[PDB]
């Protein structure tokens, strides 16, 4: 987390050295959390509001106590946001996807209350596309001023 | 006698030596101490110029 603040805190593009002329256009943030317990959450608006970033960020935050299978619809709604905003408006959004396993055990509830049959360790069979369907929602287009720059968090489990 | 006057020489050139050394550490003491002053004075001053600074950026962005 402290490595993800960093980067949301010192990221800049280099204009002179790229030879694209000078702007500095710094980023918008989006930053979803799915089961930040309290102790993450409060390192990151405190780190947020100490940088002044709060102006610039949008915020889907899903604490440890919420209930388990809105985890589903938080990064799709994250990443709604961010495309509009880089897509509609020519933003630079960065995105920052906290803790994607718990996102990913919040769909193997969902998908073994359906009996469905599972990958491997009881995640479901269509986890890749799931995940796929997350991430693959970033980039950048053509004649269009917009990027989507996707930073995850994930907890390797028994690393 | 010629011998008595080199031997006093020889003191005179020891304390000559000695004044010589004594100016030229207490020179550099003085010099190196100077620098730390300077350079110190550098640092504090350039650390609390850029806390105004970035105290002054979340105001306004407050």
């Amino acid at each position: 987390n402290e490595i993800a603040a960093q980067i949301a805190r010192q990221a800049t593009v280099r204009p002179d050295l790229s030879g694209e002329g000078e702007k500095e256009e710094p980023f918008a943030v989006v930053f979803a959390a799915m089961g930040i317990t309290q102790r993450e959450l409060s390192y990151f608006i405190q780190e947020f509001e100490r940088t002044g970033a709060l102006s610039r960020s949008v915020l889907f935050l899903n604490k440890a106590d919420d209930p388990t299978i809105e985890r589903i619809l938080t990064p799709r709604m994250a990443l709604t946001v961010a495309e509009y905003l880089a897509f509609e408006h020519d933003y630079h959004v960065l995105v920052i996807l906290t803790d994607m396993t718990n996102y990913c055990e919040a769909l193997r509830e969902i998908g073994a209350a359906r009996e469905e049959i599972p990958g491997r360790r009881g995640y479901p069979g269509y986890m890749y596309t799931d995940l796929a369907t997350i991430y693959e929602r970033a980039g950048v287009v053509e004649g269009k001023k917009g990027s989507v720059t996707q930073i995850p968090i994930l907890s390797m489990p028994d690393d | 006698s010629k011998l008595e006057a080199i031997l006093s020489q020889e003191v005179e050139a020891e304390i000559q030596a000695l004044l010589q050394e004594a100016e030229a550490k207490a020179e550099a003491v003085k010099r190196e101490a100077e620098e730390k002053a300077k350079a110190l004075l550098q640092a504090r001053e350039r650390a609390l110029e850029a806390q105004y600074r970035a105290a002054l950026r979340r105001a306004e962005s407050a």
